């Protein structure tokens, strides 16, 4: 199931240091993402010192690892508006009607694609991270989404009632 | 007592009569129990709109007034008449909430409102399978605990139970259950019967008939679907439970009164089906 | 009717979600008791009662002068899932700039404009409208073709 | 120049009348609105209740 289903992406390359005594030290950090395309995701992150492919390699395991599924209204979009403030990032993302791109920050752009998330259109505002940007992506996915299915039960309503009347 | 008896009557000019009497002359206004007979009035009535605004007041004015499990247990009967299943569990989520004690009418109350919850999968928003196995896992709580009982909660736990058997297309379980409620009832009334059997054999039957088990069971046969599986099968305690009634079924037609009920333990065509409905009616 | 009060109300019906305290208590005032019964009609409280400051009334009593200045109301919150149903309150019209709205405009603020710079109507979400001293939820002001200003944002 | 006259005189009419008529209607809502208000109060049992308070 996992290689043939799950698209792995790189989202972060990096060479970062820690200066030693002796001289630079130079790491490799990796973050990736994960996704079977069909409400499934998770990140991953990698250092290694000697060369970046041991580092993408257990950002693909540790991605594997964290992969959880993702509430997405009709398999398409988000439920409703998310705003998340995550260590410095501030995501607005807001669903769209379908056929509507993925016009939101390319970031944003590759996890939605490996989350299968069809629609969206969003705004990072404050810090600009690209690391920063995909956690609070993701954790903004997660956290900060509610299904209308589980707003409904917990306000004890049919979903006929909750959903939206049609004004125009 | 009075609005007692007018909720017997169905007389909505006593209520209002009673009512305005008590409050006009007396200085009595309805309590706890009185607001809960009201909102048995209300249900009786059809009248569910009036039923939760009467139950919103009795949670506003004060803590005596407050519902208790008895006005929560006639809430489920206005959710189930509703078929609103949402709103049910959100109660009984309520009744764990305020630390009330649930009773045995609360979860037969609750298999109840998700049996019929089940039948459509309109009303049941697409989730019929599952409300019909939530019903049965409120059974299996009730099964667990003592709660308080009633005389009538049997009577009703088996209609429940009938209820899950009859909207999942369960033939087996329906027949099993209609035939041991008829033959325990039976044998009820002639062993506390104080005339003679043959004579009052007319009466007898007509007590023993309940119309609501013949029009459980009837939906039972209407629902059949050889592809069908039952939702109790897969449980353990579920496939438990339907192997005691099924077995117990099977020993009581082994081992006077007779129902024509085919020597099968199931039915697996149409033909038999018709038969069989044509039979019982 | 102060919008002060209401915000102080939606702040604190906040922090006791937060901190997940089953029973709160507000200010029992007509705005508020309609603003109660408009979030527990539609399911994010549980229970409306009346009492004092101290806590819930035993018996009923009568609403006069002499004990206004202590009367309360108190609301039950609900958590399901180890989530509060009534996660987050806001208001839309601040007292400094209030938000009067025509019929056609809250059409387009339900139907997805943004108005005035409000963030149109979500799905999960709550819009309460006063219309001619009445609260009521946007839908239904639009129902009854009341022009009004839209008040707050509960999700 | 009779026939603009007179026509341009008898559009107003015409148009006065019709808005008018129109309301006269709308009337007939708002009675019938008010008559289903008695049809919802023909069911009460006199206690006071929460959506009346």
């Amino acid at each position: 199931y996992i290689t043939r289903k799950l698209t792995m992406k790189p989202l972060v390359m990096k060479r970062v240091s820690n200066q030693t005594g002796k001289g630079k030290i130079a790491s490799f950090y990796a973050l990736v993402v994960v996704g079977d395309k069909n409400g499934m995701v998770g990140l991953g992150e990698g250092k290694s010192r000697e060369e970046m492919s041991k580092a993408i390699f257990k950002a693909h395991w540790d991605a594997v690892r964290n992969l959880k599924e993702i509430p997405r209204y009709e398999n398409r979009t988000i439920y409703g508006d998310i705003d998340f403030r995550y260590h410095g990032v501030k995501l607005h993302l807001r669903s769209a009607k379908p056929g509507f791109g993925l016009r939101v920050n390319h970031v944003i752009f590759e996890i939605c694609e490996c989350a299968g998330i069809k629609d969206l259109s969003g705004k990072v505002y404050k810090s600009r991270n690209d690391m920063n940007i995909a956690k609070g992506t993701i954790e903004a996915f997660t956290k900060a989404q509610k299904t209308l299915d589980e707003v409904a039960l917990g306000r004890g309503k049919k979903l006929v009632d909750v959903r939206k009347v049609y004004y125009s | 007592n009075c609005l007692k008896y007018s909720t017997k009557c169905s007389s909505f000019h006593d209520m209002d009569y009673f009512i305005t009497k008590f409050r006009d002359d007396y200085g009595i206004t309805p309590n706890k129990q009185n607001l809960t007979t009201v909102i048995q009035f209300y249900s009786r009535k059809e009248m569910t709109k009036q039923a939760w605004n009467t139950f919103d007041t009795m949670k506003f004015l004060s803590t005596k007034h407050f519902p208790d499990i008895c006005t929560y247990n006639t809430m489920l009967r206005i959710c189930e008449k509703e078929r609103n299943f949402p709103k049910a569990l959100d109660l009984f989520q309520e009744i764990q909430d305020h630390n009330i004690k649930p009773t045995t009418n609360t979860y037969i109350m609750m298999a109840r409102v998700l049996a019929s919850s089940s039948s459509n999968a309109v009303v049941s928003e697409g989730k019929s399978d599952s409300l019909r196995l939530l019903g049965w896992k409120y059974l299996h709580e009730l099964e667990d605990k003592n709660l308080y009982r009633h005389k009538k909660d049997d009577l009703n736990l088996f209609l429940a139970m009938m209820a899950l058997a009859a909207f999942d297309g369960d033939i087996e379980l329906s027949r099993a259950l209609y035939y041991l409620f008829i033959a325990k009832k039976y044998k009820t009334l002639c062993a506390n019967w104080k005339g003679n059997i043959l004579v009052d054999q007319d009466t007898i039957w007509k007590s023993t008939l309940m119309p609501e088990m013949l029009n459980y069971l009837m939906l039972a046969y209407a629902r059949f679907d050889p592809r069908n599986l039952p939702v109790l099968s897969g449980y353990e305690k579920g496939i438990e439970l339907r192997r005691k009634f099924l077995r117990e079924f099977d020993s009581s037609m082994r081992l006077k009164f007779k129902l024509p009920f085919l020597p099968i333990s199931d039915l697996n065509s149409e033909a038999q089906v018709l038969a069989e409905s044509n039979a019982i009616w | 009717m102060s919008l002060v009060k209401l915000a102080n109300t939606c702040a604190h019906l906040q922090n006791c979600s937060k901190v997940r305290v089953a029973l709160t208590s507000i200010p029992y005032t007509k705005l508020q008791l309609q603003f109660a019964y408009n979030l527990y009609q539609q399911g994010f409280l549980s229970s409306l009662q009346k009492g004092s400051t101290m806590g819930p009334d035993k018996d009923f009593v009568e609403v006069t002068p002499d004990n206004i200045s202590t009367r309360r109301l108190w609301v039950g919150l609900k958590y399901r899932d180890n989530k509060p149903v009534l996660s987050s309150c806001k208001l839309i019209s601040k007292p400094n700039s209030r938000i009067h709205l025509p019929m056609e405009d809250m059409k387009k603020l339900c139907s997805g404009v943004t108005i005035r710079n409000i963030k149109p109507l979500q799905p999960g979400e709550l819009i309460l409208v006063r219309a001619h001293n009445n609260i009521m939820d946007i839908n239904e002001a639009i129902s009854k073709k009341l022009d009004g200003e839209v008040l707050c944002r509960v999700k | 120049l009779i026939e603009a006259f007179r026509k341009e005189e008898a559009r107003l009419l015409h148009k006065h009348e019709y808005l008018q008529k129109r309301t006269k209607e709308l009337e007939k809502a708002k009675e019938l609105e008010l008559e289903k208000l008695n049809k919802e109060k023909s069911s009460d049992l006199t206690i006071m209740t929460l959506d009346k308070m």
